[PDB]
């Protein structure tokens, strides 16, 4: 884990003593105190809950049970039943009559035809209500207590040893806009796409409420008629075309254990830790000098960033001084809060929004510093 | 919507000629196999035979010496003919339609009867 | 080509899972269909092409079969469902009918 | 009201002293300091203030003036003038012309018919600006004042009486996702709809901006052309459907003063009180122990979670223990913050979000806690 | 600048002291403490980076390549290639032939046409991920430092002189829903608009992805087939239209440096600023009270709210209380926090959202105070 | 578009008979009662009478024994004739439709008119 | 069956809420229409059926009445609307019109 | 979908006459103007003339003489006639279509050919 | 009226940015055509009216010119492309060919 710096924490005259800290996920913040254990708090999992199901959509279709029906010239309109019933794709048109197709006379005569839309294959659709976004938070002595957070109830406060009750406040921040997103299902799998991505498919959908599969002709062809005839075909399989757009858009891991939960892989927790009145000790870290380098390079997130992931040797627990750059000073952003490495010989991650066009990432001070080259369009 | 009523008179005597006229309405003539079918009260179904539009018609090997099935295009309404018939052919006598798809392989069937009629 | 049935007779009560059988003289392939008739009425089709149901028939009926037999099963016995079962053959050619097996009240 | 404990406050050796608390509506939360009267501080309304309007979606249309053309043979299209006024609704087709009909030859004849579109009764559609939810904070003394404070403006100072100048950073957090729902207007009557729920009706709409109702088919009939004429049907009501497919969705209760401000009934605000420098005073509750009683069973929110109240008759000022259990550990989460009971025999809210599935719900610690089965689909 | 009250920073007993601030644009907050120079802290920009495209709009087509096919009575359909290829807008019908046009009988032939769709002038529309909202602070003393914060990456820390090292907790507070807006470009200018009146228009739209425009009828027009022949015309322009349904929304400014990123000019940031222990200087403000007026009447703002700017001659740096009522109290909220003066003969900002209707802003207290009448609707 | 158009002989000797032609642009003669009308200058309208298709006229009261309307379904021009005329029959005749929706009991109507012709 | 009109002129001013009555020499329902004729052109349809409107005629205009009396009104006089006004009967058969109340200006 | 076949005899003695037939498949010949065209083998093409429906058609000035181009709107297929020919006819013909889209200013072409025939 | 091409005969590569010149016996305004016929094939269009092109053509195939003199223009030469390319004329009657330019393989 990383222990506080001094201003991360404040000691009151009177009341208690509050901590800030902003846990992200497969990290751990530890707070010291004299003649105490310590207090190791982490962010576990950041989960959603059995989201809401918007539209389904239908990427393979199977026709059954076809009908034809027929009328000569001035006898009217064909009718069918199946008109009427919506499990079937129908059509109406005009065909040419005449003597070799015993009518009555020359001309176009009424004809309707109906088939059974069965959906074999559909891709689910689900909204994320942001007010139910769960994320729940680890804290133990070196005695434990997890803590289930919800992104409403962000306060939740618990009992403990010597460190009396303390009382969390926390925010959630989410990677995503979950308002221009969507979760969408296919069998075992599953993404994170773009609203309008979806709603701009030329795919039959069905509303979440249920309802009969809408806009069938998508991938329904009604071939052109002929004497008092009609050939139908269900079109064939899209599953390789939705899959390839699909490439374009970062995948969401299922549960493990609860199966039924989605599991985000970046964003952060914000929080405020109310505790009772006691003194804790701060740790001033020093800022890294020696040998660094790149355990995995600089590589992409499919979300706009990228991630690396570094060793140092000789520095003992010392902060990361990441920066991009075009000597000059940094444009970039550093997503990394506390880039800081407990024990030498020890991986860490960085992670990091350049400017777009290239730019050099630059982490560490001196000679010993590492520099490496980016492009982002 | 296609519905089918056979008609003629519903009382003729012994070895004498048989005229049912099954007019169909709602539908074409074109297609399908056009069939009759007859019931004699207490027993059940045995099937007559059909037509075709082009003609090629088709009958029931126990009967098909005394048995002629017409098939009117215009005035849509396939018609059957049963001479030397007896108190045996007494029965209920349903004109009902076969089906033919062709462009599809959708096929099986005998779909729209008649209320039938009761010939004595 | 000749259809015969078994049974001919069944008492059942409204929920029985009843099974009539229906074999022909020969292999004849998926081809044939079943019609339920109430006395005074046209036969009404059910069944077509062994197994495949026509709309406008309740999920309880359900048949199968292919070459020489076939069967018809309703799941849980109906009120209308109390009627006259037939079945049909194809040939090619020349179709013929079944002795019926007439559904009845326990 | 309920007091702050020690952690919930804290003074500094410069500076002032500041306050954290999450306020929830229809509760109160009050500070003490030695010396000086106390200070009452209540969440009073959380509002929207007249929300823009989206889309109007008619459910029950009437129609008037009734007007149609037709055309020979081989003498062209038949055109009406209504087809071009957006009023009316309009069908083309082709009718079975000959001797009986007047005609000059055999054939299908153009007809066009059109007929007045008035919308009698229509379901009003509202968007939600975040960036404008309105929330009134009271605190009064035991010299009242009311501070009313927007989502941005969550920045809001107040003048006093020996407590000085207060500044009140706050925080609004909503209890469901505004950016998948609606407002819905329906006469007297209003809701919290799905966005997609809305926008996958099939009845005809108007866009806020005003504009012709489009796809008017919905609830309008032609009915098969005859010789020189079409009967025209305008739809039955709808409003059965919707208010049936209204009932798995809360009501928004009206204002009864503004009446033009919505209510919402959840929902909660983070609050940081910065105050002059002051000792204030920290009471430390106690677990409540003895006789708890459910005053109102748990039941349904409507939102996915489930509200109780609950009576305490020994039980002094006491903390309320609640916990939702598969002996184990619970795997709910506590909405309801402070569960404190003031006074005993009163009543207490507390709202929960279970586990999906089959739980228990325990509240109160030994012999006399209490124990709740609850199902959740 | 503004330097911050008493209450504004807090100092422990242990641990280091923390800062509390709405930082807003165009404005400054300067630190002050004793032995060492002022800390002057402000917000520079808040901006967008390349927002993802969703649809376009073409408000402006142009046909070319025209092709007309014909069929004679009971020789079938008319078939052209161009009814594939997605360039073209292709439409089927049926025209009257016979004698005069060397047929082979009298009645309805069919007939295609096609031309090819290329859009000249497109609108495009933009989705705004609110977790790349990028923000930035300038804080310098009197050895300047710039800050890149993102809205996901709201906890950035820097090294200083005396100071030491800060670690400033930041939140981002948008003027406006960016769930219910889009950010539409046409040619040079570019505005903020409502997604669903975007999505209510009537022109021919191409996903982000690419595709065909859809529903190319909207701008061409197929005239009424003759003997053997179709007039084909694209409709006029629809700018006029457009920017004169553009004009009841807000435009927002493009870049001068780096031209492709986004000002918005509303909105504020909420700071927590993490300090070593040392005691800062609280600089109490007095509430002003004599001679002020008005550089800048009360002006509309485009998004619900009035913004005015005002000027003091007598009051030394001094609070301005604003307020807007009905003698009585106020209904309206403060938008602009800390409304202070620090040089006298100085202008300043102060925003404000009144109640529906008829209400009076009143601007400071005495003889000396300021009143405008206001409408509302 | 429907319009309406009269015309024949703008002058006509005393005593004698009137042709009048009303032809029928933009519609079908099928339906609707076709319709005459006349305004004496200086005076106002009076009703002449209508025609059906089928045939069914009905005249006006005052006049009906020198009237007589004609049904042309295939050329499309319903005509109006006047006999024993006098110099009060001098005037402007309008040829106009009345209507008929039938299937909807939207009715009442003298929808459109034509220019009127000066008869003398 | 004779329609009778009051007045026959009216002298009003472009604003002016005017009203022209017709009466029938019985009851003749709701059946009931309205004609603007501005001196050279044809007659033209404003009002049918006593009080529904044609399409192509200003708001203004509104027509009333069952039975035995009708009435017109112009809720604010325009320029156009200085014509002749005549109204109409419908007999079930033979058709009858009134005098026509000749608009004038002030 | 418009194509152009033409046939005959690919093989005509010489001073003789010339019989050949462009069928028109998938389309109407009332519009445009239907062309013929030839190319010598070694050598390159010869517009030879073209014929509207209604008739008016035109030739090339150095052969006119000796072309006659009919045009048949009933079975679609326009002809051509050369008469007085030699070797240096011995070619391949292709008859071709113009085109014509009048209501649209789009014009210029020469669209779908046929595959032409070897006459000797 | 004549139509005359230069060059005759070109010999290129895949790739090289060829250019085939066609000039007329006078003024035909924007009116020429262009044709791309391989050894035993009917000749194919390929440009229509000076410089637009047909749907089918790719676009490596760029004609231009008015008046007087019209030339032809593959940006980058394929194997396809390989081919006799002739020329055409309007006359608002009579029309006529031009030589035909041989492209070869280099």
């Amino acid at each position: 884990c990383i222990g506080i710096t001094d201003r991360d924490f404040i000691e009151g005259v009177h009341g208690g003593t509050w901590v800030s800290a902003t846990l992200e996920q497969d990290k751990c913040v530890t707070v010291m105190a004299p003649d105490k254990p310590s207090l190791d708090i982490s962010l576990e999992t950041v989960a959603i809950d059995r989201p809401a199901e918007v539209r389904k959509v239908c990427y393979n279709a199977v026709l059954t049970h076809v009908k034809i029906n027929d009328k000569c010239p001035s006898t009217g309109e064909a009718h069918l039943a199946e008109e009427n019933e919506g499990d079937n794709a129908c059509k109406r048109t005009y065909s040419d009559r005449g003597w070799g197709n015993g009518c009555g006379l020359f001309g176009k005569g009424s004809i309707v035809a109906c088939a059974k839309f069965t959906c074999a294959k559909s891709m689910s659709l689900f909204e994320v209500d942001q007010t139910k976004i769960q994320y729940v938070i680890r804290a133990q002595l070196h005695d434990i207590k997890t803590l289930k957070f919800d992104a409403l109830s962000g306060s939740q406060e618990v009992e403990f040893i010597g460190y009396g009750k303390a009382t969390l406040e926390c925010q959630v921040q989410t990677a995503v806009d979950f308002g221009n997103s969507y979760i969408a299902e296919m069998e075992t799998e599953s993404w994170i796409v773009d609203r309008q991505w979806a709603q701009d498919l030329t795919l039959p959908w069905q509303s979440g409420s249920g309802g009969v599969w809408r806009e069938m002709h998508h991938l329904v062809e009604f071939e052109p008629p002929h004497a008092a005839t009609i050939r139908v075909l269900a079109l064939g399989n899209q599953e390789g075309s939705l899959k390839t757009a699909l490439t374009g858009a970062m995948r969401v891991t299922k549960d493990t254990n609860d199966n039924n939960l989605y599991k985000l892989h970046g964003g952060h927790v914000s929080c405020r830790v109310k505790l009772s009145a006691l003194t804790l000790k701060g740790t001033s870290y020093k800022i890294c000098t020696d040998k660094m380098f790149f355990v995995k390079n600089p590589t992409d997130t499919g979300h706009g960033t990228v991630v690396m992931q570094v060793k140092v040797s000789k520095g003992a627990p010392c902060r990361i001084p990441v920066i991009v750059a075009d000597a000059a000073i940094n444009k970039g952003i550093l997503v990394t809060v506390n880039p800081i490495a407990s024990t030498n010989d020890d991986e860490v991650l960085i992670e990091v929004n350049p400017p777009f066009g290239d730019s050099y990432i630059i982490v560490g001070r001196g000679d010993s510093r590492l520099t490496y080259q980016w492009h982002k369009e | 919507e296609v519905q089918l009523v056979e008609s003629g008179p519903r009382l003729v005597k012994p070895s004498e000629t048989l005229s049912l006229t099954c007019t169909v309405s709602g539908g074409s003539t074109y297609n399908h196999h056009w069939s009759w079918i007859r019931q004699p009260p207490g027993r059940g179904l045995e099937w007559i035979g059909y037509i075709s539009y082009s003609g090629k018609s088709n009958y029931n090997p126990s009967l098909k010496s005394r048995v002629t099935i017409s098939l009117e295009p215009s005035t849509t309404q396939f018609s059957l003919k049963l001479n030397s018939l007896t108190a045996a052919d007494t029965a209920v006598y349903y004109c009902a339609r076969e089906y033919r798809d062709d462009t599809n392989y959708y096929y099986y069937s005998l779909d729209v009867w008649g209320p039938g009629t009761m010939v004595t | 080509i000749v259809m015969t049935q078994s049974p001919s007779t069944l008492s059942a009560s409204v929920g029985d899972r009843v099974t009539i059988t229906c074999r022909a003289s020969q292999s004849i392939g998926s081809w044939l269909a079943w019609y339920q008739q109430k006395p005074g009425k046209a036969p009404k089709l059910l069944i077509y092409k062994a197994s495949s149901l026509e709309s406008g028939v309740p999920s309880r009926f359900s048949g199968s079969g292919s070459g020489t037999e076939f069967t018809l099963t309703i799941s849980s016995l109906q009120p209308e469902d109390f009627a006259t079962y037939y079945c049909q053959q194809y040939n090619n050619y020349s179709y013929t009918f079944g002795p019926g097996t007439k559904l009845e009240i326990k």
